[PDB]
Order: structure tokens, then sequence, then C-alpha cells
């Protein structure tokens, strides 16, 4: 049962963010299916490797976690959000609070008119730093 | 969590599972039922609230108020309204194992960022008296 | 007693645990109330092992001292019980839950007695409080008085602790993992014997001065007898042979000292060796750390 | 369904207040040989928690776990004898001893829960053993059988009720098809009062003890005699040992297993006694000449 | 009738050594309790009867039990001594009945009394309204005690009767050989309705 604690909590500690300076990501990525395909691991920890997949790729890649905006503010939502997750402490369906946290940060562009743009941004960089999942 | 983002069709959505138009089978996918638009409709419940107020005062199932108190406090989150705050005290002074703990977190909820020193002495002082490892 | 039948009463923590928790089941509101089980024991020499204990019904009330009740049919029905579950299970007392004795102790004591001769009282507490242990044990012996007032059935204190088994043992050191006690070592714990001790000794002693102011003033008739004892008392403070006694106790140290000396001594060499073995090892460490 | 459907699901746990489980050790290892058993009073809470507030035993006869002894009627009138005390309890459940090895079921013992389970629906069968418990935690497991038949029908994923876990093994002898297919595991608290924590805390009356007391000082200074020879005699045995270290590979002195008399282990095992000895040896002189000056 | 809780106060006094009752008045007490306890577990199935004494520092010799056979054994062996008290007696008969297997029982007490009682009116007369409140009945026998004593015990069982005539009433047995007196005063059908 430290085993479930230290599966979620790397897949919580990377979301989405690659090979930019933790390549470790495909050695623990690795290690989610490792120990779904075994019949040697206890189901108090195969519960944990789960979602251990299941948060990494959460909202098809798009949404993170992160308890403060980006503007600067620890917003209530999201504090609750992984708070009454991790909480397993006797209650075992505590586990949709994910959902408090999680944000898509993405540029949403807005017209004067509270209408959609089209319009686009030039790259500073290769698309190995921009990443998303390869479906294989 | 799967449809959040759904606000005018989320009731019909979830219409096939939640009560009167389907039958008291399985109280299970009731109380689940309400917990989930509690989920859709978190921070910005406006009619929601009601429904959900009104599926709360009327409720006989312990499933029901459980799940229901999951849906309400979600809905109310980070608001006062006294209402709910009383409704939702009335399940903790009923004493019955799943309904109290839902209803304990529901209630913490509600009056979430503020809580009246008065809600507080409240709390604690029935912490004493009650015995559960859920609704404690 | 004047026999040799009875001394060392010794009750196991499952009893003390048994009376506080009788102590709870008639507290609603009969609670400010003393409530009296009988002790089931065993016993072969200057000892009272107390094992089991069962509460028996009983009232008492509460300003006359002729108005007592104690179910001695339960009693009858219970004792064999108990007896056909346990062999060598007889009544060897019965305990009475404070906080003091009570004039109507006495008349218990013969209700109880009609089983068993040699019956105790073992006074335990429902109030953590005092720092001696909370078991006073009592007899009810009888004697003839200088004065010529009639016999009497008074109560006389026979000393008194707590001990255990195995079993016993290993159920209390599972409920103290909490309060631990034992990351405290030996020297410590024999200071704390010799703190602990005079904080017996000066509420012991308190006691005595708050009787003696008791009677001078505020009245309180005299009992000879308790004067009596307390001039054996300063007659036997350690005083008349004053200077013999210091020349000697000075030269007492002085050995305890020389022997201490050693003791230290050595202990320095031994651990200063200690030290030389961690710096060899650090040189070895040393070369091994380069290498490749 | 248009009602709901039979339910199970729950992480049972058992309290057991600081007063029973030392009458189940005790009474418990009276019977090392013939196991003992006994009945478990006390209250059920919500439908959690167990409740055992007290145990008392039962009769036995004398090859081992009979139930010609396990009279109703030894049950009967203790429970009124016991309702007269005031104490409105009811039967809970039935624990007893499988000394020297694992806390598991056998085939008798499962069984005879059967039993407890017609009777009642509500029953843990707890399981003390004294002798393996000696000293530390308290081996106690607990037990309650499961429906074998609906496990054969496709109910036997569908026993999980939901339980933490911590994992055993040494019996999965019966466990294997206990926690798997006869009975499973349930948890185990304590309840460890103030009231009860003060009054074990007990242990010592020294207001007749140390400090208003003292060895002779003639059978004090026949220990340092004794003590400081012993002194002399490891010595010699010292140096032997500090010319050999200096001129051996730590492997050598590793395996050096035969007359542990010769090391320090005996220079510091002695000091620590010696000194203790004395010093306070030393500070109850001292302390008296104060105290009762 | 309900299951009650009887408890049988039997006196022990010199007075329980005249010839005029039935042989002695030992053995005559004797066989009236034996009469008094059999009439009550026939009034119903179950009925719990006591017995205690009512001299020197009033003791229990049973408690309450369903047995008729126990209130006649420990009852053989009795003395005619002492100075009897009716203070005492009726306080320790109280905390007898309280504790009892069930609280659905009525509190019943059947006092045998016989010899002149020593205890002032005013004092009674408290212990009355005590009981009062307790809700006991009491029925007092007097086998003797009548031209001996003026009766306080009249003031005694008006003070449990603000309007029930079966609440608490005194019962008397004319003090000549009355062979027939001491059978039929019974509590049993004398203050009552029932006769089962």
């Amino acid at each position: 049962y430290v085993r479930q604690g230290a599966l979620i909590a790397s897949a919580l500690i990377m979301i989405q963010q690659t090979e930019i300076t933790c390549p470790k990501v495909n050695q623990f990525r690795q290690l989610y299916s490792k120990v779904i395909n075994d019949k040697h691991d206890d189901v108090m920890a195969k519960f944990g490797a789960i979602l251990a997949q299941g948060i990494l790729d959460a909202g098809g890649h798009n949404v993170t976690i992160s308890l403060q905006s980006r503007t600067g503010h620890t917003h209530m939502p999201s504090v609750v959000g992984v708070l009454v997750f991790t909480q397993f402490w006797f209650w075992f369906p505590l586990s949709h609070f994910l959902s408090l946290a999680y944000t898509p940060t993405c540029v949403i562009g807005l017209n004067k008119d509270l209408k959609m743009p089209k319009v686009q941004y030039k790259s500073n960089c290769k698309p190995s730093t921009f990443a998303y999942p390869a479906p294989l | 969590v799967i449809h959040k983002g759904h606000e005018k069709e989320a009731l019909q959505l979830m219409a096939t599972y939640l009560p009167k138009d389907t039958s008291p089978g399985s109280a299970y996918q009731e109380g689940g039922g309400l917990y989930a638009l509690g989920l859709i409709h978190a921070n910005h419940g406006g009619d929601i609230i009601d429904y959900l107020l009104n599926q709360l005062k009327n409720a006989s199932n312990d499933i029901v108020r459980h799940g229901g108190s999951l849906g309400l406090g979600l809905a109310a989150m980070g608001t006062a309204r006294q209402d709910v705050y009383d409704l939702l005290k009335t399940n903790l002074y009923q004493d019955d194992a799943v309904t109290g703990e839902a209803a304990g977190l529901a209630l913490g909820l509600v009056m979430l960022g503020s809580k009246n020193a008065q809600a507080i002495e409240d709390m604690v002082g029935y912490a004493q008296e009650t015995q559960h490892e859920k609704i404690l | 007693m004047p026999e040799l039948a009875v001394q060392k009463v010794v009750v196991h923590p499952l009893v003390l645990l048994s009376v506080v928790d009788h102590f709870n089941r008639i507290g609603k509101v009969g609670n400010q109330k003393r409530v009296v089980g009988v002790l089931l024991g065993s016993w072969q020499k200057k000892v009272l092992d107390v094992s089991n204990s069962f509460a028996v019904p009983f009232d008492e009330d509460d300003k006359d001292d002729s108005v007592w009740f104690l179910d001695h049919d339960y009693l009858e029905n219970m004792y064999g019980m108990f007896k056909k579950v346990n062999a060598r299970e007889r009544i060897v007392g019965w305990y009475h839950t404070g906080p003091k004795l009570h004039k109507n102790d006495i008349a218990i004591n013969e209700l109880m007695k009609r089983y068993c001769p040699n019956s105790v009282l073992v006074i335990i507490d429902v109030k953590p409080k005092d720092l001696g242990l909370p078991t006073e044990a009592y007899i009810s012996v009888e004697e003839v008085h200088d004065d010529g007032t009639p016999t009497s059935k008074t109560f006389e204190h026979v000393t008194s602790e707590i001990g255990a088994e195995e079993a016993e043992e290993v159920g209390v050191e599972h409920l103290l993992r909490d309060i631990k006690d034992t990351t405290v070592g030996t020297l410590s714990q024999r200071i704390t014997n010799q703190v602990h001790g005079l904080k017996g000794l000066n509420s012991k002693l308190l006691d005595i001065r708050s009787y003696l102011e008791k009677v001078a003033t505020g009245k309180l008739p005299i009992n000879h007898q308790i004067i009596y004892q307390l001039q054996d008392v300063f007659n036997l403070l350690p005083d008349v042979s004053l200077q013999e006694f210091v020349k000697a106790f000075y030269l007492k140290t002085n050995d305890q000292m020389v022997v201490v000396y050693l003791a230290s001594l050595i202990r320095s060499v031994v651990a200063l060796h200690n030290l030389i073995n961690n710096k060899i090892a650090n040189r070895d460490a040393e070369k091994k750390e380069g290498q490749e | 369904p248009p009602t709901d459907a039979p339910a199970v699901d729950t992480a049972e746990q058992v309290y057991i207040s600081s007063l029973a489980l030392l009458k189940m050790l005790k009474h418990g290892r009276a019977g090392v040989p013939m196991e003992v058993m006994g009945l478990m009073l006390g209250e059920f809470v919500d439908d959690y928690t167990v409740r055992v507030i007290d145990v008392f035993a039962m009769p036995q006869s004398g090859t081992g776990v009979s139930v010609e002894a396990v009279d109703p009627v030894f049950q009967a009138k203790m429970l009124d004898m016991l309702k007269q005390t005031g104490r409105p309890e009811m039967v809970v459940g039935w624990y007893h001893s499988h000394p020297g090895f694992g806390c598991w079921l056998s085939g008798v013992d499962i069984n005879t829960q059967q039993s407890f389970e017609a009777l009642s629906e509500r029953a843990v069968a707890v399981v003390v053993d004294p002798i393996q418990s000696v000293k530390g935690k308290v081996v106690i497991d607990a037990f309650r059988l499961i429906n074998a038949n609906m496990m054969v029908l496709g109910h036997e994923p569908r026993q999980t009720t939901s339980n933490l876990g911590h994992l055993n093994k040494p019996s999965i002898q019966a466990l294997i098809h206990g926690l798997n297919r006869h009975y499973y595991s349930i948890t185990i608290n304590y309840r460890k009062n103030e009231l009860e924590q003060k009054m074990l805390l007990n242990l010592h009356k020294k207001s007749w003890m140390e400090g208003l007391t003292l060895q002779d000082y003639s059978e004090h200074c026949k220990h340092n005699e004794s003590v400081v020879k012993e002194m002399l005699e490891l010595a010699k045995n010292y140096n032997k040992a500090v010319e050999e270290e200096d001129k051996m590979t730590p492997e050598q002195l590793a395996i050096k297993n035969v007359g542990k008399q010769d090391p320090k282990r005996h220079l510091e095992e002695h000091v620590d006694v010696l000194m203790t000895s004395n010093i306070v040896q030393c500070l109850a002189a001292m302390l008296d000449t104060v105290v009762f000056k | 009738m309900v299951l009650e809780s009887t408890m049988v106060c039997v006196d022990n006094s010199e007075y329980m050594r005249n010839g005029d009752f039935l042989p002695t008045r030992l053995q005559a007490q004797q066989d009236a309790v034996n009469i008094v306890c059999h009439s009550k577990t026939r009034s119903n199935p179950e009925n719990n009867v006591g017995l205690i004494t009512l001299a020197n520092d009033c003791e229990v010799l049973t408690t309450l039990t369903p047995d008729t056979g126990r209130i006649l054994s420990k009852l053989h062996t009795v003395q005619p001594k002492g100075k009897i008290t009716f203070c005492t007696g009726i306080r320790v008969a109280h905390l007898a009945l309280k504790h009892r297997q069930g609280k659905n029982h009525k509190m019943r007490i059947i006092a045998f009394v016989g010899s002149p009682v020593e205890d002032n009116e005013k004092d009674l007369v408290k212990l009355a309204k005590r009981l009062k409140k307790e809700k006991v009945n009491v029925d007092i026998i007097n086998f003797g005690e009548e031209e001996v004593n003026t009766e306080k015990l009249t003031a005694f069982v008006n003070t449990l009767n603000g309007k029930d005539g079966t609440g608490s009433h005194l019962v008397t047995v004319p003090p000549g050989p009355s062979l027939a007196d001491a059978l039929i005063s019974s509590p049993i059908l004398a203050g009552e309705g029932g006769a089962m």
C-alpha cells in the first residue's frame, strides 16, 4: 500500500509534460502497465496503478493540475479538487473530485464580439516540446 | 464528470437514471444520479440548487441522501445559503451510517471558505457525542 | 493479621480494569456511589492473589448506615457459575470502590465472611489522582485496648501492590505503547524513583499535619493512640549521634567516588579506542573512494 | 430492479475495549492444550462496527471444544444474571484460542460458527493466540464465514465486502479457501480510554521504595569488591585483544565468537551496572541527610 | 393479576413465643407465611417472593426468587429474640424491590408485625411519603400487636391512600385463639378484590 501512493503520486507529478527535463516519463508509464499485465501485484496496488494512467491521459492530454491560476491566485475548486481525491481515509468513491482541479490551459482567442476567431501562432520551437501523445 | 460542460441538456442525459422518470430500483443509481448532477453544475448551481433541494427534501432512502448530499454540496459550494446548510444539518442530527458521512462533507462544502464561528462550535460539539468511522 | 496467613495482597491488572468497568456499568444516575463486588483468587502463604471479580447488585442509603443491601443469593449462584469454568477460584475477599472507608464497611465484611474467613477489603479508586498505588488492602481483625473499652471490629492495614502474569503483562504492554515509558533508561529511572518518593513522603506528612492541626483547634476529640505513635516518630529521627555519623558517612562516600572514578575512566579509554577504530576505517574507506 | 437488491459491502471492524482483551488473553491461555471458548457481549453500532464490550468464558468437556458443555442453559442463566448487574448486552460473537500456531478456522471451527450464523446473522469469530501473542502486537484476528454456495453460483467475485487490507500468509493453509472460500478477515482496533490508561499506568507505590531507603552498606561493599576484581580479569584479556586486532583483517575479528569474555562488550556490561550503582548509590545517602535532617 | 414483586416481612421477637394463637406463635407464623407465598404463586404463573426479617439490623434471608420452596426452607430456622423495628425493615425492603429481573412487576410488601413498635408516627409518615413517591404497596398483618399497641400504622396506611383503598391497608387479626382469622384476613383476599 505504499506502492499505491507512489504510482499515483508520479502520475500527478507528470501530466502532459513529457521529455522536456524529466525523461523518466517513459520509464514510469511503462511501469504503470507493468503492474496491470501482472497477476502478482495486490489489488490495493493495482487500483493505484490504473489511475496512474487514467489521470495521465486525462481530458485527452489537455487538462493539467495546477492549484493556483497562472494569473496568480489559489482558486478553491482546485484545492478541494486534489484534497478530496487523495483522501481515501475510509471512503473509496471519492475519486471524481479530480475534475475540479483539471483545467484545459489553452489560448482561447475570442473576437471583439465574443465570437470565434481564426488565427494561429508561429512555432518558436520544434513539435517535440509541443508534444502531445502518439496513438500506436 | 465525462459530461461536465452540459448545462440545460444535462438533466435530460441524466434523466434516464435520475428519480421520477426512473424506478426506485437500485437507489444506488439514484443517489449516484444526484451526485453526478452536483459534479456537472459545481460552483455554478442555479436552478440546479433548487432541483437538488427538492430531491433531498422529499428523500426517504439512505443512498439518495448520500449521493444527494454530494451533489447538493457541490452545487452550492463556496456559497452561504442558510437553507441548504440547515437541511444538510438535519442529515447529521439523524445519525445514520452512510447519510451522515456524505452529509458532513456536504455541509463543509456548502460553507466552504467561510464557516461562521457558530457553525464550528455547532459541528465540533456534535462530533463529541456521535460515534462512527464515517459520519465522524 | 497476627497470623502470617496474610500480608501481600497482589491484584492483577484485569481486576483493576474490571472494577473501573463496573463503576460505569452502574454509572447512570446511580453513580457517585460505593459499588461492591466479590474478589475471586487463589493463595497459599502470605499472599492473597486476586484474579477475578464480578459486581454484585448493591445499594446503600445516603444518610443512614444500617440500610445496606447486598444480594448474597446472587453470590451463591455466580460463585458456582465461575467455579464451573475455573477450578481453584475461592472467594478471597471483596472490593469497595472507595474513595475511602465508611462506617458501614464492617457490616458488609460479615455478610461476605459467611463464605471465607480471612476475607479482605481492597479499596480501589475510580479517579486517578494518588501518586501511590490505587489499591489499599484491609483486614477485619479485633483487639483489646489499654483504655478498657469493649473489644471492637476495627480495620488493619496490610501492605499492597499489583503484580502480573505473562498474559496480563502482554496486554498491558500493548495498551501503553501510546504513553511510552521505555524510552527512559536505568539510571534516570531510579533518579525518578527517588524524586517521586519524596513526592510521597511530602503528602503523607502533610496529611498528619492537617490531622494534628485538626484536633488542636476546630476541635476533634483526641485519640491518644495516634499521638503516642507520633512520639516514636520524633525519637527515631536520626540526630543524637551527629559528629561520629558525620565522620563515617564522609568516608563511605570517599570509597564511592574511588570506584566511580575507576568506572568513568575505563569507560573513557574504551570509547576512545572506538574512535581510533573509526579513524582507521575512514582512511581505508578513502583508499576505496579513489581507485576508478 | 424496481427496488434495491441485497447488499453486503462493508469495511467490518471490531472494537475490543481494553477490558475485554485482557480477559480473552488470560482465560484463553488457561487452556493451552485444550483451547477454551467464550461468548462475546456488547453492542452493535450502525452496521460497520462490532463493539465487543465484554466477554465471559463457557465451561467445556475434557477432550476439546465440545458443544455439549456449551449448554444453552449456561448462557441463558448468565445473561439473566448480568441483566441484574446493569449490562443490557446481547451476544455478538464467540471467540476461542488456537494456541501455538496460526489464527485460522478448522473444519469443526467453521461448522460451529455456522450455528451462530443460523441463530443470529451478525457473528464475528475472534481468535487469540496466547502463546505466539506474547510481547508485542498480540496476535488476534477475526473471521466471518462466507456463503460458499453463492460462491459456486457466480458470486465468487461477489463475496468482496469493502474491507481495507494488510495481507496474511502462514494461515494460507485454510485461508486460501478461507479468505477465498469459507470466511474472510475482519480488522481489529482498540479504544484506549484515558481513565483505563491512567489506571494501568500504575505499577509502583514508591512512598516506601527507593529514596526513602537504600541497600545495606556492607551488602554494598561486597558488591563493588566482586565487580572491580572482575574488571582486572577482563582488563588483561583486553590488552591481549588489542595486540591481536592490530595484526588481522576484519573477517577474522568478525567471526570471533569464541569466548566473548575478552572484548569491550564486558567492560561496558560492567561499568554501566557498577556506575549506576553507585552513583546513585551515591545520591541516596546525601538526599536523606537533608530530607530527614 | 399482573406479575408482581412480593416481599414477605416476618418478625423475630420474644413476642413470637406466645401460646395465644395456634400452639406457639412461632410455629403459627411459619404456617401463615407458607400459605401467603403459595397463594401468590397461583394468582400469576410467575411471581417473585422475598423474605426479610424485622429484628436487630433488618436482614435479608432470601432475595427475590420465584421458588416458594426456598421461602419455606429458610423460614424454619428463625428464633424468637430481639426488639423489632419498622423503619430499618421497610427501607431495606425497597432496596430489595429495586433489584429484580424485569421492571414491569409491581412493588408489594407483605408485612407481618408482632411486637410494640417504638418509632414515633412523625417519622413513619415521612417514610410513607417516600413510599408514595416510590409507588410501593405495603400490607401490614397485625398478628398480635393491636391491644399492646395503639396503631400508628393507621396513619401510616392512610398516608399511602390519597384515594385508593387498595393502595395501602392495615389488616388486623383478632387476638383470641383465632385459628380461622389468620387464613381469611390474608392479604390476597383482605383489602383487594382478587382472591386467586
